[PDB]
């Protein structure tokens, strides 16, 4: 039964950072979770009761993202150091460290076999990753300013680029060609973006407190999602489709906002959270809502809904 | 005259990292920040690392030793805190924050409190309770320079941010001295007579223009300590659209000139052919240890040495 409005409440807060949290991700699997901070540290939870798992270490500097592959046994990070890192989960020890961005990279990805990792940075290029090798397949001058999101479509065919140019841009994974730029009447920064689960739209937030639903290949606004506060950092979103379709985002208000997919009206606004929440996540089969938040928090917290 | 005397890199680093420097109250070792946000002590002569603290997760930009060897001064790029004090004496330790300054000096007669900057504002935190004494802006007398850096005068009773003159005492800017240029806000020469802002040296009695050093254009300089002589480095130039390689990169360029500091007129320059990342002098003006970027634009790092050499 898919209720008409999610009911989540708090049940586990995870600290442990000592740094602002930048990211959490679910693995595939369900079973844990691994978030990234700016104190250099990712760190490995139990999914369900936040048992505190791991930390992994290795990065110089901050790091910005973090990503599973599709088999939760490998992950990689992307570091203010100007490199990205693949990581063994069960060892913690760093396989891989890809070098060859000039400047810090913020955002990583696997694609779905999870051969490939895609990556954008500060110095406004995307790079495509052969996992095996650490070797840089493909550099796309993709952007006139850092880049803030990257991400795979479901079949890994294609790459959707966000920039603070105000720029989407989708991407053809093998040939590297530029196959579509989304512009907008203003174009104000773009800090989020990623496609739809069925792989038809892209979920583009911009700094003017606005997330939007579009049609990349016809270039429309489909979807128009407001009322959270978003000028400042790149805070990532979710669909939510475990119960109910719901977009899911943090908010520089400190608190997490859940919309109607459909209608775009405002279902939950979850409070707990003492600073920014700039990154959630939604897990993979449970009505589970991990969100992450900044230096005056440096906590994760884990939210269930029983609707 | 600058005879090299020694050279060393980061130690067990394929790329060194290190920005800033400072000799340090013992005798023979030099503090060095890292592009990790580490401080290091270094015997300058063999070039053996001695020490490594954690202090911020990005670059060191700047960083300042109190006299007595008590205290330290740092400055990140891009973390919070943004500068830090730190004690030196027995253990070291954070003993207080400065949350969004970019950049800090210590008062220069007496050395109780710390001057922040931040954007066009200036902040006096008294150096024992760590509270912000004095907050100095005004937005009539603003000159908005964009490398602004507010800092005391000799005898402390004077602060000069963003080319405006304040008074401490009564904390009321006392006269603003005209915008020439869009970077560098000035500093107080050693003799507390007059006041260096770019190539315009203005006498502090009369306000009058002393000289024009247009050699001085977007540089920033350091006295040795008999107020004699003074080295100056030209900041790099932002450009605009730029290629990627050359954005930042390093602070200054590749040279630096000497003047005399009465005069102002030129002494030496030095173009080294590497871009300098900072420079400084130990306490008896023997040893001048400059940060100098060997490598090359395929570099995505900087390869930095330091090196010292036997100020003639």
């Amino acid at each position: 039964p898919t209720p008409v409005k999610p009911n989540y409440a708090l049940k586990f807060t995870l600290a442990g950072h000592t740094k602002a949290v930048s990211s959490v991700k679910f693995s595939p699997n369900g079973e844990w979770l691994a978030s990234s901070s700016a104190d250099k540290l990712i760190k490995i939870w139990g999914a369900y009761d936040g048992k505190f798992e791991k930390t992994i270490s290795g990065h110089k500097l901050g790091i910005s993202d973090v990503a599973w592959s599709s088999d939760s046994n490998l992950l990689v990070s992307a570091s203010d150091d100007k490199t990205l890192k693949i990581w063994d989960v069960s060892s913690g020890k760093c396989l891989k460290t890809l070098k060859g961005h000039s400047n810090y990279v913020f955002c990583c990805n696997f694609n779905p076999q999870s051969n490939l990792i895609v990556s954008g940075s500060f110095d406004e290029s995307v790079r495509i990753w052969d996992v095996k090798t650490g070797k840089c397949l493909k550099t796309l001058p993709a952007h006139s300013d850092p880049v803030s999101a990257v991400h795979f479509n479901r079949d890994g065919s294609l790459i959707v680029s966000s920039s603070y140019d105000g720029l989407c841009r989708i991407w053809d994974t093998a040939s590297g060609q530029c196959l579509k730029t989304l512009i907008d009447d203003d174009n104000p920064p773009v800090s989020f973006v990623k496609f739809s689960p069925n792989g038809k739209y892209i979920l583009a937030a911009t700094l003017d407190n606005t997330l939007k639903l579009w049609d990349y290949s016809k270039g429309k606004c489909l979807k128009t999602y407001t009322g959270h506060k978003n000028e400042k950092y790149c805070i990532f979103a979710n669909f939510s489709v475990t119960g109910g379709k719901w977009i899911v985002s943090g908010s520089e208000d400190n608190l997490v906002y859940i919309w109607n997919l459909q209608t775009k009206e405002i279902v939950q606004k979850l409070q707990g959270h003492t600073d920014v929440v700039i990154s959630t996540a939604c897990h993979p089969t449970e009505n589970i809502i991990a969100s992450a938040a900044l230096e005056n928090d440096k906590t994760i917290k884990l939210w269930k809904s029983d609707c | 005259a600058f005879r090299p005397i020694s050279v060393f890199r980061e130690a067990n680093e394929d790329e060194s990292g290190f920005t800033c420097c400072a000799f340090s109250a013992r005798e023979r070792f030099l503090m060095l920040g890292t592009c990790t946000g580490q401080l290091k002590l270094y015997n300058v002569f063999s070039g053996q690392e001695e020490a490594s603290y954690n202090c911020h997760n990005s670059a060191i930009t700047h960083l300042e030793p109190s006299r007595d060897g008590s205290l330290l001064l740092t400055s990140a790029t891009w973390s919070q805190p943004l500068s830090a004090l730190w004690g030196m004496k027995s253990v070291f330790d954070m003993k207080h924050s400065f949350t969004e300054d970019h950049y800090v000096e210590f008062s220069k007669h007496s050395q109780d409190r710390v001057i922040g900057t931040k954007g066009d504002i200036a902040h006096i935190y008294d150096i024992q309770t760590g509270n912000k004494l004095l907050t100095l802006f005004n937005p009539d007398l603003a000159n908005n320079y964009k490398r602004n850096c507010a800092t005391f005068n000799p005898t402390d009773d004077l602060v000069l941010n963003d080319g405006v003159l304040w008074d401490v005492r009564s904390a009321q800017a006392i006269h603003k001295f005209d915008k020439f240029n869009m970077n560098i806000s000035g500093v107080f020469h050693p003799n507390g007579l007059e006041v260096i802002i770019n190539t315009e040296i203005w006498d502090l009695r009369t306000f009058h223009l002393l000289h024009t050093v247009p050699a001085l254009d977007q540089c920033r300089v350091v006295f040795n300590h008999t107020g004699t002589v003074m080295y100056g480095a030209m900041l790099q130039a932002d450009d605009e659209d730029d290629l990627m390689e050359e954005r930042m990169k390093s602070p200054f360029g590749s040279s630096f000139r000497t003047f005399n500091a009465t005069d102002y007129k030129p002494i030496a320059t030095i173009d080294v052919k590497r871009n300098i990342f900072d420079l400084c002098t130990d306490t008896k003006d023997c040893y001048l240890a400059v940060i100098e970027n060997q490598g090359s634009m395929d570099a995505l790092n900087m390869d930095t040495v330091c090196r010292l050499y036997e100020v003639g």
